[PDB]
RNA sequence: AGUAGAAACAAGGCC
RNA sequence: GGCCUGCU
């Protein structure tokens, strides 16, 4: 017998045991080296769909664009970025009518919010390119550059702590007649134009996407500036509340909440028709979608969602689509070379594609850059006439939720009508008719109507069959949700931030997939069973009556040895196991106490340890001395950047005084437009005055304390 | 009219009144007479403050 | 040689 | 040979 585990599913139903056939056990592809192969493939691709469109030249950036928007309408089906903004416009008002009143709602939300957001909301991002250094720093360290780079320049309306002020300060930037930076390499004063700083501020940096599951070949991910951030996050906003309204856009909700939404469309339809009438699920997907989504279509949405709003909020949301119209792509790392008769390797800049022979490249990347070479200006290529990745998923399913919502039967005028959910990339569309050629035609029409619109459905990708058996997104429906394990299997291993944020966080996963992908119990404790012994060998935490070797059991041994309860030491620490099937809601710390030597107790949960961090998926934590923090790589010392780590050292200085003075900093972010100093000593002198009034401050420690404010403040003033 | 404002008060008060502006989030460019109607408020209530 | 797959590792930077 | 790095 040759054993052939694909051949169960002539009895098992593919939706049962679909967690089959989902290869999530092995490591993950990973790109292996430069991601300016793929990104020049992309701003080719996105050209490509649109060459028809209608060419120009940027007059303030002096770079090549193209505008395929009421380009000439697709004649194949192949795909078309020639996206109509009156078919748009005509989407979005057929939205607004459906549902009254949500965009004037919207408009007013975001109103408070962008009134009331401040600056430090940009830090919470992940990595950026900061148009200083030209490299990716975290979001922080990028947001002090500009920040800095702004004060030392002359602007300086950002110090109000608004972040509407911060974004007057960037437009405000533009316009400076030069730029100047003191980056290091001591310390040197570059100086750049308006148009060099201009095409620094639009640019986008480009990395190769790690860690994909399902598909064979690579991406390429792009990360915005510093600059482009906040207009983002006010239009991103804007987005997500208008969604959060719209019964038909799945996105900006979690996944069981998609799964409710999912059901009640399907009962709606396939229940409320007749037995006459057919119904059709399409599990389609839309192939490009980024490559397709024309920032100008996002301005024309922008602009019809703001009707009869204040002037000053319509340009702070339009100044978004606006500056990505005109982003400029950094192609990335650049290719590598090696000589095999002369052994040995070179790295060759992004930057000096434009200039470089085309001798050295292969007969793919020569055409590449032969293509691309048009579009380059000082090592950047324009990407005007598509996206990069992202950046207005919410956007972009409202315009799929507006496509949806055009088919309800008072805009189809025919027996044939459509709805379903859209989550950006994703869709699933139930068709309904009295026979089948009115399903062809409802099909039929949806395509054309998806295509005048600018989105593709994929046919390589869609399958139309009766309703009930169907997918979204990977939420398999088979008459009511199969949940598949296999998707939520690379959750289970130690997350790896310390040991009892491990175990928590180890032993909420389980519960949770107890909860929702319907995890048995037997399989629930096998899973316990596994994750303690991989957390064993993972932190040497053995239970110290075995007799491993490693570098840390002596004194776990030791520390067994000492205690009276063996029955109560953490598994941390080399204590037995106390979980069950009944114990996996209640954190570790919590469940041994009753078993806990006096001794021991005390020790462990000490404030005055060195090791807890303060605090910093919801995991359950009790602090602990098993709360430590891991080091950090410790690679810039290296580098040229040193002194940054000075920076960080002088900036927790003051921050760690600041909290001493003002005890609510830690808790609550300090708001205010006076200078550090100034607050300190204004709090000195009140707290002096009050202890005088009442309390244990006497005379002498009165005038000490205001005469030491005094020269304090003396100090400042030169 | 900024030299109005820049010079008949003190230096001081005319700093601080430019941090209140600053925080408010109002321009002293457009809105002049507010940058005096502060200035004249704060030299009212310093003068109120001192000599006690 | 070998891993690996649309580009890399098979050590790198400085004195 | 010595220093420094193992996501910069």
């Amino acid at each position: 017998m040759d054993v052939n585990p694909t051949l169960l599913f002539l009895k098992v139903p593919a939706q049962n045991a679909i967690s089959t056939t989902f290869p999530y056990t092995g490591d993950p592809p990973y790109s292996h080296g430069t991601g300016t192969g793929y990104t020049m493939d992309t701003v080719n691709r996105t050209h490509q769909y649109s060459e028809k469109g209608r060419w120009t030249t940027n007059t303030e950036t002096g770079a090549p664009q193209l505008n395929p928007i009421d380009g000439p309408l697709p004649e194949d089906n192949e795909p078309s970025g020639y996206a109509q903004t009156d078919c748009v416009l005509e989407a979005m008002a057929f939205l607004e009518e459906s549902h009254p009143g949500i965009f004037e709602n919207s408009c007013l939300e975001t109103m408070e919010v962008v009134q009331q957001t401040r600056v430090d909301k940009l830090t919470q991002g992940r990595q950026t390119y900061d148009w200083t250094l030209n490299r990716n720093q975290p979001a922080a360290t990028a947001l002090a550059n500009t920040i800095e780079v702004f004060r030392s320049n002359g602007l300086t309306a950002n110090e109000s702590g608004r972040l509407i002020d911060f974004l007057k300060d960037v437009m405000e930037s533009m316009d400076k007649e030069e730029m100047e930076i003191t980056t290091h390499f001591g310390k040197k004063k570059q100086r750049l134009n308006k148009r060099s700083y201009l095409i620094r501020a639009l640019t986008l940096n480009t990395m190769t996407k790690d860690a994909e599951r399902g598909k064979l070949k690579r991406r390429a991910i792009a990360t915005p500036g510093m600059q482009i951030r906040g207009f983002v996050y006010f239009v991103e906003t804007l987005a997500r509340s208008i969604c959060e309204k719209l019964e038909q856009s799945g996105l900006p909700v979690g996944g069981n909440e998609k799964k409710a939404k999912l059901a009640n469309v399907v009962r709606k339809m396939m229940t409320n028709s007749q037995d006459t009438e057919l119904s059709f699920t399409i599990t389609g997907d839309n192939t490009k979608w980024n490559e397709n989504q024309n920032p100008r279509m996002f301005l024309a949405m922008i602009t019809y969602i703001t009707r009869n709003q204040p002037e000053w909020f319509r340009n702070v949301l339009s100044i978004a689509p606006i500056m990505f119209s005109n982003k400029m792509a950094r192609l990335g790392k650049g290719y590598m070379f090696e000589s095999k008769s002369m052994k040995l390797r070179t790295q060759i800049p992004a930057e000096m594609l434009a200039s470089i022979d085309l001798k050295y490249f292969n007969d793919s990347t020569r055409k590449k850059i032969e293509k691309i070479r048009p579009l380059l200006i000082d090592g950047t290529a324009s990407l005007s006439p598509g996206m990069m990745m992202g950046m207005f998923n919410m956007l972009s399913t409202v315009l799929g939720v507006s496509i949806l919502n055009l088919g309800q039967k008072r805009y189809t005028k025919t027996t044939y009508w459509w709805d379903g959910l859209q989550s950006s990339d994703d869709f699933a569309l139930i068709v309904n008719a009295p026979n089948h050629e009115g399903i062809q035609a409802g099909v039929d029409r949806f395509y054309r109507t998806c295509k005048l619109l600018g989105i593709n459905m994929s046919k390589k990708k869609s399958y139309i069959n009766r309703t009930g058996t169907f997918e979204f997104t990977s939420f398999f429906y088979r008459y009511g949700f199969v949940a598949n394990f296999s998707m939520e299997l690379p959750s289970f291993g130690v997350s790896g931030i310390n040991e009892s944020a491990d175990m928590s966080i180890g032993v909420t996963v389980i519960k949770n997939n107890m909860i929702n992908n319907d995890l048995g119990p037997a399989t629930a404790q096998m899973a316990l069973q596994l994750f303690i012994k991989d957390y064993r060998y993972t932190y040497r935490c053995h239970r110290g009556d075995t007799q491993i070797q490693t570098r840390r059991s002596f004194e776990i041994k030791k520390l067994w040895e000492q205690t009276r309860s063996k029955a109560g030491l953490l598994v941390s620490d080399g204590g037995p196991n106390l979980y069950n099937i009944r114990n996996l809601h209640i954190p570790e710390v919590c469940l041994k106490w009753e078993l806990m030597d006096e001794d021991y107790q005390g020790r462990l949960c000490n404030p005055l340890n060195p090791f807890v961090s303060h605090k910093e998926m919801e995991y359950d934590a009790v602090a602990t001395t098993h709360s430590w923090i891991p080091k950090r790589n410790r690679s810039i010392l290296n580098t040229s950047q040193r002194g940054i780590l000075e920076d960080e050292q002088m900036y927790q200085k003051c921050c760690n005084l600041f909290e001493k003075f003002f005890p609510s900093s830690s808790y609550r972010r300090p708001v205010g437009i006076s200078s550090m100093v100034e607050a300190m000593v204004s709090r000195a002198r009140i707290d002096a005055r009050i202890d005088f009034e009442s309390g244990r401050i006497k005379k002498e420690e009165f005038a000490e304390i205001m005469k030491i404010c005094s020269t304090i403040e003396e100090l400042r003033r030169q | 009219m900024e030299d109005f404002v820049r010079q008949c008060f003190n230096p001081m008060i005319v700093e601080l009144a430019e941090k209140a502006m600053k925080e408010y989030g109002e321009d002293l460019k457009i809105e002049t007479n507010k940058f005096a109607a502060i200035c004249t408020h704060l030299e009212v209530c310093f003068m109120y403050s001192d000599f006690h």
